[PDB]
Order: structure tokens, then C-alpha cells, then sequence
């Protein structure tokens, strides 16, 4: 029953009297369901400290992974040059994914293609598959560069794209001067962080290997910024900004912040900015090159300083503020351009917030994951705001990272109680905040249920969620937020701010009860 | 230490102010001698502030209608005047009270006449009235009602006593007229006393011809505690806990009744000398009840005054305050082994006006903390009489310091810490300096007795020795 | 008893076994506290329909008034000028509450002093005291210009301010040319806003009412903007930053953006930035000039018509997409510039994000208050994401405001259930959202008690509050935002939405009770 003036989604019309009935009747009748008790004695059951062991001594099952596969970081790696189709050799059915994480996350048009591999592909390669997808698609969405990338399937059968590429440009498929860099993105290595790094070396290689003659270093007075897999708009601008507006002459290769912003104006273009080709052409002609993302990006490192000839320098994420400031001060040495007095009034702005929040920041319990390189500048970040990160989780992590963790977390009095997480899922972090409770909870939308489970528990053992990464699908419109440099610091340092100050206003809000400390002012 | 110095801070201090306000301005600075029992001839206090120097002090309205009428939650207090006032005025002062707020408790509530033009040429007083209906109207279940006088109530011409005195005795319920216009008085000093006349003359002899109230000898009152965080609880436990019974709360989650009810106790326990001596040696002369001060800041002054208290009863008190001090003396015993090893030898500047400078210095001195200047914007004579014995040798005193003088002492003598109100905070926060904001406990507390030495601890240790005061200078600068 | 380990706050040390028993030997036995069934009756009494007409019978009474004192308006507008010191004839806890109240909105430092007029000046006038208080202030704080408004002390006593500051300049106590522009701000009449255009007509008018002989409009080619009470900093940057996109030379008057967002780097700047003298001196040879907020702008919109000789635009406040296009389109038709492609991108940015989030904005009730121009502004906006606004409630609004406000409802099909209400206070609004439950409230944080109010009726009466206004208490650098231009609306959009993600989140969180809606996408 619904009224005409009032209509009501599925919440709350199945909470009606008759539903409820139905419901019920339907499982005392035909779901042949558990005693009640039953159910809540397991679940009581899976929040103890024997279960977490039983959970830790996990060896071959993954039970809610924190990670993607490769070719979804080579695709968003594609993403970010001038008019290049994403292109995946494999079966129809993962790009159909691929774009769908990417259009729930972006809530914005992704273009990719695949050739449509089959099981007769399977059989005898997928050769065929190539050329004909590669005709197609230059003649019907006229891109002037096309990247390849692979499904696992392709992996496994072990289709040789140089071979496949070459053969179709020969046999006039494809014009002979149509730049279509290859990267072998296998899904059973790594992660998505994996194949934006193979994806972007790939690109690298097919542009600036055979034309490495008439390259002098520091020739255009510029510098290279590879920036990696990111998800937040407004850490491109941020960068973009604090380059140009201490006047050093920049190069961002693959930036996707014009082609994932495009605006609503009645037209839809499918391609929009991103990294010219006389762009990756001449990067090899600049100073340096910068990798803001170092941990995924060490293929890239390695072609960079091995044919590039360029001095990485040694450098974190710029996230926080020590890192921010070492950031700026390395590039200043490099190009010779001095830090201006608008960063510095930044940055003086970023510490008087720190100074005004630091009374409800500090000593609050976190428990963050993420990617290697934006979980460990969080828990820097963390670590000088004077919070607690406990629970610390990277599902594609390796022993490197971990032990550079560590050694960050040694050097701060709060890093006490903290403990590195790497190949765990989100299973195992349900078990560690339900045995070590921690103030909050740090991560991206999948988070969102453990939060549900503790607060079956009680309203005591609830742990709040901050939505704070990759993918993040229950809220609108926050991949517009920065959080690198000063001003994503300023906004990830209000986030945390404001939701302590939610929590403490939810929990003081009984009248009569808690209400003694429903403060006004805070 | 080191008094010639000092004095000459002062002297360059004093040099940029004119010659009228430098004269007037080298009464209130001085150089505290522990062994002058008369601060007469060393301070001088309660004086007028000179004009455009950026003074701290409020007004006798805040002192009457935010400090004293303020935390009594079944009256309702109707801000006489203009809207502003009672504006800045709500929820600013944390109070705490334990009542529904809007049927029973109206603490966070904002009542006001709002006047506008027509009120402040005709009258007024019908307005007042017609008002006094309507919130008897709406809100039934209150138990009194106070006005606080603004600026123009005074100014205009009103007689808000007539008014009171008839809808009174009309409605049959008490009305009390507090004349706290902002004018009157250098400071909040003066909005005291004038609310602590208006307790005496229409609230405090209500009960005078019942004897319906059963007193036992072990009856006492807790007057000049605000429950500031929850302050006035913390004191309650420990009397309680020491055999004593409490049926009054001056006036933080205080009620009318409490008020009525105190002329029939035993000892009057008195935390604020300066905004509530006046109605306990009133109540002294008349009802003949002895009053006593008395200071829960920090393990060793809850002791000290644990003892003095149980010394006025018999012995078995006195065996229940043994009981409750061996029982509380692992726990501060505790929190100072933690402590005091982060906060050992840290100097630290005070600057809140009345009673609380003196009562923080104990607390200060228990985790290893040195005061080497405090001072009072409102405080009096006798107040600076009792804090020249509490604080250091040749260390500094002000009184009414203006924004000028109390940052060029901070720039000179450079503590490590500074302990004031709201106005001052982010201008030290400026300068890397770590603050405290004393008057409201930073949104924290509560600090009174051996449950509040905890957090007043942990919230010192978390402010000196945070990170961010580090990062103040840019690591390219 | 306190765990050194686990040191507790108020909240929950205030919730252990012995204080509770305290509290109920303190309530049972000296309170003389009404019973609680008396207590639940008469607050379900407050939440009928014959209360709230008891509450709208009000005429003398106003409980949780939405408005504050002129003055505090006057020491917001000295603050935005170079090296100004706000300064108050009349008694010194006026200046206490006004920078009590901007510290704890801005959470930084506000200068203003007092003339600490008493008892002794209540009877022979407070002369000595203005001539004091200027030279000690020169002689101390040392600023380029002194700026004098009024406490209603020195309003009902009738101190004139002309002929004190005439008589303190020939007497000596300032130098002659000293600039000290003076304006008559009684607490009695109007609100902040009124006394912010008192405050800004009286320093245009003693900067430029003497020198109109060699004015010429359009002379220095540049467009007057004057913001009124803006307490959002991110408002006069917005402001900047589209003005300066567009090539349009401007003259920003009346901005405290820099001393209002100091820099913390080991020194206090007690003065920064601000409008010079010398602009407001070549104020009157801007081509035009143009009110921000119009509605509490009129007497300097008075004089500015008739001494300036500017033909002000008829124009709203910036707020929205229509009244942001109207501006835009108006400030190019003024200087003669073309609007560039970076606002059109913006405004393109800005629709895709209504027709993102259109799904979960339509139908929603909204009980807002604020000030007028603010309000005005909001109300057009949520017309315009197919939002319902139900109680529109403006303390400081006129007669003339409800007519416009009425007027722009009619335009759209979703104004039909809208009433705007003047002279009302907060607990007229509780009253409202009562007997007419919205779905969200929309103001400053002094709505929070109206929330707490509506939890304890129930859960599914409840109202959340959204913290959009002045002044915000319980929260973080919420004054670091936007409201105006596409950035505002941007920021305002978010926020709505994810407010109501929230919400829904939170009603869908019991397990096998509401979870089946506790969709991971939205
Ligand atoms: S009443 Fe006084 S200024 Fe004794 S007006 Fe003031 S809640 Fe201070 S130092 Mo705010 S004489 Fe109380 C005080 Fe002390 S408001 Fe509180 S903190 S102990
Ligand atoms: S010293 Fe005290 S607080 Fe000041 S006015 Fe006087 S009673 Fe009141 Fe309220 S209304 Fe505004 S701030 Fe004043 S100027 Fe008229
Ligand atoms: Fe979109
Ligand atoms: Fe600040």
C-alpha cells in the first residue's frame, strides 16, 4: 500500500506490517534459517581474540580484498594523454568492469575498448582479434595514440603484442607512423599501482627509445612530474599550482584531470587535454624527473635513470608537511627558483591549523589502508598532528615498504602502539578492530560495512568510517578533494577535525543523559 | 629571580604609554615580595581601565547574568534591553546542569525583551511585564524568574522593582530585579556583588519562618563553585565521601531550592572568594553559619583542605577523610610518576581575572611546573593580600595588563606555557608559544579534586609538548 | 576514580555508577524537581500544534533570538581597512563580547578597543574618555586610522562623536590630518548587517564627501565591489579570483580576508592587508559600483548614487547558478570585458554536478534561517536543485524582503509549500519543524539545540542540522568555505548531498532490521 501524496522507496516500505508478515512467514516456512541464538552466539563468536588467530592463520583464502588487478591502473595510466583510447587485449567482459568501477568512482564517462577475445581466440591466439580491433577502433573514434593493454587470459595464452602490433601495422590495418605503445599488464602480479607503472614505462619506452641522440639534459629548462596512480582531481591541481606559481617550467606526463572533470554544456567530448605527444617526445630533455608516487613507480625509476639519464632524486609523497616542504625545497634546488612568499603564508596558514585542532587531535586511535604511498604519508601526517595510527593495512605491499614504515614510525613517540599490516585484507582488519578498538577508521567505501558489524556489536564498540581513498562509491562528488601538499593537508586535517566533533555531538546528544556536554562552542 | 631586570622590563615596557596612562599603568605592575602580608603598597586593583588600551575585563552584566543568575537552571533570565547582549552571553560559559532543557532548565536558553527605538522612548516597563506573562505562559514548569538589567534599562529611566514586586505577588512566584547594567562597575568585579544583593534580598529569606527541612549536624554548602566541566561534581564526591551531606551549590547545577534551603546548614564552604564573600559573611552575620575557603586544585591543596574541613566536625569525620585520602593516594600518586618527568622545570604565565591564578599555582607546583607571572584583571586588594605568599620570589605581577603590556612581557621573559582566556589565546599561538585556555579548561576538565588532577595533567602534557609547536619556522627561512 | 591508563573527560567520567548515584541523592533529596512523568507531558506538550499557536501569540518575549548588536557589524567592516583600529564609544563589555564572539568563529585574534565609558561618564558624558582613548590608542597601537562606532550606552545618552573628535583634534590629543572616520551604531535598531552599511557609509563618506570636485566616473577604469557582513573567507577569495579571471580591474573595499587568516610563523601581525586609503579616496572614479549583498546595503547604496554619481546595477547576491550568470554577465556588460573560458568551464563543472546528484536532492524539506541576503540566496538555490524549502525564518528581515522572497518562490513550482517568516526567533523555527517536520534544518550551530530537541521526541522525528552561516561554534574552519559564485555553490552542493548520503547510511545500518538498503554504490 502506498500513498499517492507520500511515496516511499524500499526504505522504509519493507518495514510495513505486511512486509514484515510476509518476511517472516517466508523464513519460519521455507529458508530452513538458523536459531536466532544460533547466529548471534557465532557472531558474538567472531569478534573474540581465538577468532582473530583462526583469521590471522589464514593461508590461501582472501576474504574482502583491499586491491584491483593491473590493467585497471593501465587503463587509467592511458587515460592521461592527449586523445589515446584505452585499449585491453583480453576478453569483452573485464573492460565492461573496468569502466564501471571507474564510471561509480569518477561519476564521469570512461572510455576504453577490447577486442572481444574468445575461447577460438583462446585456441589459436588472438592474433585476428588485434588487427580487426585495431582497424576498428582508429577508424570509428579517430584517437591520435592507442595504449594496449592485456588481460590476464592473454597473459596466460601468451600472445606476443610487439609481434601482433607489427604484423598488423604491415599489413595496412593500421598506418605505419600510428603510434600504439604495448605494456603487459598480467592481473596475477602486483596490483593496480603495478599496472599504471608498466602502463606508463610502456608509453616511456615506445616514445623515447630509438630518438635518444639529440637529447641533452636540461635543454628545455623543465621538469618531469609522473604522478601515478591517482583518483584525486585536485591533487593535479595542486601540483599544477605550486609549480607554476613559483614560476618553474613543469612537464606532467599523463594527467587525466581535464578528461575526468569535462563539463555538462549539452556536448560530449570523449577526449579532453591530457599529455601531448611532443610532450613524452621531449621529456627526456628536462633537468630532472620527479616521481611523486615512488613505491609503484619503480619501473619507471629504473628506465628513467638507466636511458634517461636523469638524477632522481630521493623523495617521498608530498603529503603532510615535512614531506611537502622537502618536496618544495628539492625542486627549488633543481630548477633555481626560489620558494615565493605566498607557499610560505600557506604553509604558516596549514600550521595555525594544526595549532587550533590540535587539542581534539590529539591521541585519537586510527586505523588506516589504502595504497602504499598515500597510507604511509597518512600515517606521517598522522604522526604530526599527534594522533595514534594503530592499525596500519596495505593489501599490495611488500617487505621494503614495510621496514620504511617501520623506520618512519620509530622516529615518533606515537608511533608506539602501531603495527604494519601487508598482504591482510579487510577480513583481517574487522578482526583487529573489534580486538584492539581503535578511535576511527581511515579508508575508501569498502570499509563501510565493518563499521555496520561493530555497530552490531553495541553502540560502544562502534568505530566511525572517513572516507579518504580509492574507490569511494556511497559519496557524491569527493574525488574533487586534494590531498597533496598544503591545502590537501589543510582539508584531510578539517575532515578528521570535524568528524571527531560529529562523533563527540552524537554521542552527547541524550537529553537528560549526555546532554551536560553538548557543548556549543568547541 | 632576578628582580632588577624585571623592573626594568617594566620601565621600558611603560615607556611607549602617554604620560597620564604610564603614571596610572606603574601602580598595577609589580614584583612580587613573599614577605608582604599588605600588597597595598606594592598593587594597586580595582581601578578604572584607562580608555583605548585593549582591556580584558567584561562588564558588571557578565558578572551578574553569565557568573552568578547564570548556572541556575529551573529560573528563567530575561536579558533586559537589546538583543546583543544576551547573544554573545548563551551557552559561552560551561556550566554544567543536569535538567530538559526548554521545560525544567533554561541554562543554554536565551531570553531577551529585544528593544527597539519605540521601546527606548516610551517606557519599556509594559513590555517587561506583558513579557513576564508570556513566559509564564509558555514555559510552566519554571521556578523563578531573575531580570538582568542591560546598559539602556538604567539610562532610560525604569523601575523594574515595581514590576517585579507586582507581578510577584500577582502571579505568586519570586521575581528578582538585578540592576547589572554594564555601566556600573570597572569590570565583573562589581556584577557579583550586585547579583549577590539581589540572592539577599529577594531569594535568600524565603525560607526563613519554615522548619519543614530536617538538618543533620554533618550539613554543609559548596558556594562559589560554577561546575565549570563538571568542577562542582568532582568537589561533591569527595565531601560526600568524607561523611558530609551537601544540600547546596552555589551556583553551578544549582536550583532555587538549594538557594532557599542553605541558610539552614552547618558550614559554608567557600571556593570563590571574590564573587560570592559578600553573601557568605552576610549569612555569617544573620543566620550565624561560619564560612571557610577551601581549594581542590591538585593532590596536595585537596588534602590540605580535605583536613582543614574535617577539623571543623568530629572525629569520625576526620577517620572518613583518612579513609578517602589513603583511597585517592595511588591515584594522583600515579598520574604525577607519569607526568611530572614531561612537565619537570617548565615555567608558565597566568593571567585570569578573580580567584583562579592563586588556586592553579599548587596544581602547577605538584607536576614540577613553575609560575614565574600571574595576575588578576578584576581581582581586589585582599586578593592580592592571599597570592603574594603562593607565588615565587621577585616573579612578576600584573593587574588589568593590557594586549601591549602582557605580549611584550611574554616576548621578554619567554615561559613555556601561558594559561588565559579566549581573547589572548590565538595571539600566543601566533608567536609558537603553547596556550591553555584557563577559563573554560579548553573545552576540557573537569580539574577540581583527585579526578580532575588526571586530566588537568594529561591536557598540560598534550599542549607543551606537541608536535606542531615545532614546525612554527619554515625549514627554508 | 580515574585509570591512568584511560584518563576520562566529563564525558563518561560523569557516567560511572558513584556520580550517577550522587546526582540522584542531589536531585531526590535537595531539588525539589518536578516528576518525570510531569516532565515528559509538558515537553510532548511543547511539540503540539496549540503550542506552537501559543508561541506565534508572542509580541514581547523572544526566546533564541538569530541576530546580534550593530557594533559587532561596525568592528567587522573597520577590521577590512589597512591598519585600522576598531573603536567603541561606550562601555569596554561590548568589545569583550564582540571579540569573544569573532575569536570564537574565526578562531583567530580580533583588535578592538574601549574607551571604558562608566558610571562617571553615564552622568557628564564621556568626552574626556573619547579624547583618552584616541590618544592612548595612537600613542600604543600605533594604526594608520582609527575607525569609531557607538555603544547603546552612548546611544540613549546622546553622545554626538563629531564634535568629540573635533574637539580631541584642536586640543592636541591627535594630530589634525589624523584620519577617524566615525558612525552612529545604536543596538536597537536593525541588526549586525545595519551596522556594518552604517559603519562602511560612514568611512566613504569621510573619505570622499569633501573631494567631489575632481571626480570623474570611469576615470581609473576599475569596478567598486563592496562585500557587507561576510563572515566566509573564502568568499572575498572567490570574489578576487573571478574578478581577476576575467581581466576586470577592481577595488575591493571593506576585505578583512588577511587579517582575519594570519599566517603562524613565531610572530603576531596585528595588522594585514586590507583596503588602503588611497583607494577609497579613488573610489568615485570607478566606472561603477557594485553591493554584494544589496539588502542590508541600501544607505550606502544612498549614498554612493547620490554623492558618487554611480549607477549601481540592480543585482543580487552572487549565490546559485542564474544570479552568478546575472552578475558575471553584468560586471562584463560594465567593464566592457568578455567572459573567458575558464568561468564557462566552471559553470559547465557546476551543472554536471546538479545533474549528477539530482537524484537524491529532489523532494527534500529544508527549514533555513540567516540573514537576508544570505537567505534570499539559499533559497533561490535549492528552487533550482529541485529542493523544497518549507520554513525560510529571517530575524533581521523587512516587510520588502518577504515581498522579494515571495515573489521568487512563485517563479518555480517548488515554492508552493514555502512560507517566509520575519521577526521570528529559534524557538518559533523549533515550533515549525514540530507540527511540519523538513527533512534537514539549515544554519548557524545555534540549531543544534533544536536537533537534540527532536531526538528526544524520537529517532524518526529527528531533524539533522546543516552548519551553513554565522556563527559556527561546534565545528573546525568551517569559516575557511564558500558560498558565492560557482565554487559556493559547488561546496553547497556537496555538502547537501553528502549530508543526505549520511543520513540515509545511518537510518540503514541495523543488521537484518534496515540493512537491505545499505547499498556500497549511491
Ligand atoms: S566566578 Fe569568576 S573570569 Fe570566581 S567571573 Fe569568571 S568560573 Fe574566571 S577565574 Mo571566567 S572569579 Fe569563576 C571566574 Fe574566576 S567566568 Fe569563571 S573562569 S572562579
Ligand atoms: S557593557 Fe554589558 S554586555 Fe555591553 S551593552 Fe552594556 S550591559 Fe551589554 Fe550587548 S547590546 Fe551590543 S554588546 Fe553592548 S552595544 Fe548595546
Ligand atoms: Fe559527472
Ligand atoms: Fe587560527
Amino acid at each position: 500500500s502506498q500513498q499517492v501524496d507520500k511515496i516511499k522507496a524500499s526504505y522504509p516500505l519493507f518495514l510495513d506490517q505486511d512486509y514484515k508478515d510476509m518476511l517472516a512467514k517466508k523464513r519460519d516456512g521455507f529458508e530452513e534459517k538458523y536459531p536466532q541464538d544460533k547466529i548471534d552466539e557465532v557472531f558474538q563468536w567472531t569478534t573474540t581474540k581465538e577468532y582473530q588467530e583462526l583469521n590471522f592463520q589464514r593461508e590461501a583464502l582472501t576474504v574482502n580484498p583491499a586491491k584491483a588487478c593491473q590493467p585497471l591502473g593501465a587503463v587509467l595510466c592511458a587515460l592521461g594523454f592527449e586523445k589515446t583510447m584505452p585499449y585491453v587485449h583480453g576478453s569483452q567482459g573485464c573492460v565492461a568492469y573496468f569502466r564501471s568501477y571507474f564510471n561509480r568512482h569518477f561519476r564521469e564517462p570512461v572510455s576504453c575498448v577490447s577486442d572481444s577475445m574468445t575461447e577460438d581466440a583462446a585456441v589459436f591466439g588472438g592474433q585476428q582479434n588485434m588487427k580487426d580491433g585495431l582497424q576498428n577502433c582508429k577508424a570509428t573514434y579517430k584517437p591520435d595514440m592507442i595504449a594496449v593493454s592485456t588481460t590476464c587470459m592473454a597473459e596466460v595464452i601468451g600472445d606476443d603484442l610487439n609481434a601482433f602490433i607489427n604484423n598488423s601495422k604491415k599489413e595496412g590495418f593500421i598506418p605505419d607512423e600510428f603510434p600504439v605503445p604495448f605494456a603487459h599488464t598480467p592481473s596475477f602480479v602486483g596490483s593496480h599501482v603495478t599496472g599504471w607503472d608498466n602502463m606508463f614505462e610502456g608509453i616511456a619506452r615506445y616514445f623515447t627509445l630509438k630518438s635518444m641522440d639529440d637529447k641533452v639534459v636540461g635543454s628545455n629548462k623543465k621538469i618531469n612530474i609522473v604522478p601515478g596512480f591517482e583518483t584525486y582531481l585536485g591533487n593535479f591541481r595542486v601540483i599544477k599550482r605550486m609549480l607554476s606559481e613559483m614560476g618553474v617550467g613543469y612537464s606532467l606526463l599523463s594527467d587525466p584531470e581535464e578528461v575526468l572533470d569535462t563539463p555538462a554544456d549539452g556536448q560530449f567530448r570523449m577526449y579532453a587535454g591530457g599529455t601531448t605527444q611532443e610532450e613524452m617526445k621531449d621529456a627526456p630533455n628536462a633537468l630532472n624527473t620527479v616521481l611523486l608516487q615512488p613505491w609503484h613507480l619503480e619501473k619507471t625509476k629504473k628506465f628513467v635513470e638507466g636511458t634517461w639519464k636523469h638524477e632522481v632524486p630521493k623523495l617521498n609523497i608530498p603529503m603532510g608537511l615535512d614531506w611537502t616542504d622537502e618536496f618544495l625545497m628539492k625542486v627549488s634546488e633543481i630548477s633555481g627558483q626560489p620558494i615565493p612568499a605566498s607557499l610560505t603564508k600557506e604553509r604558516g596558514r596549514l600550521v595555525d591549523m594544526m595549532t587550533d585542532s590540535h587539542t581534539w587531535l590529539h591521541g585519537k586511535r586510527f586505523a588506516l589502508w589504502g595504497d602504499p604511498d598515500f597510507v604511509m604519508g597518512l600515517v606521517k601526517f598522522l604522526l604530526e598532528l599527534g594522533c595514534e595510527p594503530v592499525h596500519i593495512l596495505c593489501h599490495n605491499g611488500n617487505k621494503r615498504w614495510k621496514k620504511a614504515v617501520d623506520a618512519i614510525l620509530a622516529a615518533s613517540p606515537y608511533g608506539k602502539n602501531a603495527t604494519v599490516y601487508i598482504g591482510k585484507d579487510l577480513w583481517h582488519l574487522r578482526s583487529l578492530v573489534f580486538t584492539d578498538k581503535p578511535d576511527f577508521m581511515i579508508g575508501n567505501s569498502y570499509g563501510k560495512f565493518i563499521q555496520r558489524d561493530t555497530l552490531h556489536k553495541g553502540k560502544e564498540f562502534e568505530v566511525p568510517l572517513i572516507r579518504i581513498g580509492f574507490p569511494i562509491f556511497d559519496r557524491h562528488h569527493l574525488h574533487r578533494s586534494t590531498t597533496l601538499g598544503y591545502e590537501g593537508a589543510m582539508q584531510i586535517l578539517t575532515t578528521l577535525v570535524n568528524s571527531i566533533l560529529e562523533r563527540l555531538d552524537e554521542e552527547t546528544r541524550g537529553m537528560q543523559a549526555t546532554d551536560y556536554n553538548h557543548d556549543l562552542v568547541r | 629571580m632576578s628582580r632588577e631586570e624585571v623592573e626594568s622590563l617594566i620601565q621600558e615596557v611603560l615607556e611607549v604609554y602617554p604620560e597620564k596612562a604610564r603614571k596610572d599603568r606603574n601602580k598595577h605592575l609589580a614584583v612580587n615580595d613573599p614577605a608582604v602580608t599588605q600588597s597595598k603598597k606594592c598593587i594597586i586593583s580595582n581601578k578604572k581601565s584607562q580608555p583605548g588600551l585593549m582591556t580584558i575585563r567584561g562588564c558588571a552584566y557578565a558578572g551578574s547574568k553569565g557568573v552568578v543568575w547564570g548556572p541556575i537552571k529551573d529560573m528563567i533570565h530575561i536579558s533586559h534591553g537589546p538583543v546583543g547582549c544576551g547573544q554573545y552571553s548563551r551557552a559561552g560559559r560551561r556550566n554544567y546542569y543536569i535538567g530538559t532543557t526548554g521545560v525544567n532548565a533554561f541554562v543554554t536558553m536565551n531570553f531577551t525583551s529585544d528593544f527597539q527605538e519605540k521601546d527606548i522612548v516610551f517606557g519599556g516597563d509594559k513590555k517587561l511585564a506583558k513579557l513576564i506573562d508570556e513566559v509564564e505562559t509558555l514555559f510552566p514548569l519554571n521556578k523563578g524568574i531573575s531580570v538582568q538589567s542591560e546598559c539602556p534599562i538604567g539610562l532610560i529611566g525604569d523601575d523594574i522593582e515595581s514590576v517585579s514586586k507586582v507581578k510577584g505577588a500577582e502571579l505568586s512566584k519570586t521575581i528578582v530585579p538585578v540592576r547589572c547594567e554594564g555601566f556600573r562597575g570597572v569590570s565583573q568585579s562589581l556584577g557579583h556583588h550586585i547579583a549577590n544583593d539581589a540572592v539577599r534580598d529577594w531569594v535568600l529569606g524565603k525560607r526563613d519562618e519554615d522548619t519543614t527541612f530536617a538538618s543533620t549536624p554533618y550539613d554543609v554548602a559548596i558556594i562559589g563553585d560554577y561546575n565549570i566541566g563538571g568542577d562542582a561534581w568532582s568537589s561533591r564526591i569527595l565531601l560526600e565521601e568524607m561523611g558530609l551531606r551537601c544540600v547546596a551549590q552555589w551556583s553551578g547545577d544549582g536550583s532555587i531550592s538549594e538557594i532557599e534551603l542553605t541558610p539552614k546548614v552547618k558550614l559554608n564552604l567557600v571556593h570563590c572568594y571574590r564573587s560570592m564573600n559578600y553573601i557568605s559573611r552576610h549569612m555569617e552575620e544573620k543566620y550565624g553559619i561560619p564560612w571557610m575557603e577551601y581549594n581542590f586544585f591538585g593532590p596536595t591543596k585537596t588534602i590540605e583542605s580535605l583536613r582543614a574541613i574535617a577539623a571543623k566536625f568530629d572525629e569520625s569525620i576526620q577517620k572518613k577523610c583518612e579513609e578517602v585520602i589513603a583511597k585517592y593516594k595511588p591515584e594522583w600518586e600515579a598520574v604525577v610518576a607519569k607526568y611530572r618527568p614531561r612537565l619537570e622545570g617548565k615555567r608558565v604565565m597566568l593571567y585570569i581575572g578573580g580567584l583562579r591564578p592563586r588556586h592553579v599555582i599548587g596544581a602547577y607546583e605538584d607536576l614540577g611546573m613553575e609560575v614565574v607571572g600571574t595576575g588578576y584583571e578584576f581581582a581586589h586588594n585582599d586578593d592580592y593580600d592571599r597570592t603574594m605568599k603562593e607565588m615565587g620570589d621577585s616573579t612578576l605581577l600584573y593587574d588589568d595588563v593590557t594586549g601591549y603590556e602582557f605580549e611584550e612581557f611574554v616576548k621578554r621573559i619567554k615561559p613555556d606555557l601561558i594559561g588565559s582566556g579566549i581573547k589572548e589565546k590565538f595571539i600566543f599561538q601566533k608567536m609558537g608559544i603553547p596556550f591553555r585556555e584557563m577559563h573554560s579548561w579548553d573545552y576540557s576538565g573537569p580539574y577540581h579534586g583527585f579526578d580532575g588532577f588526571a586530566i588537568f595533567a594529561r591536557d598540560m602534557d598534550m599542549t607543551l609538548n606537541n608536535p606542531c609547536w615545532k614546525k612554527l619556522q619554515a625549514p627554508w627561512e
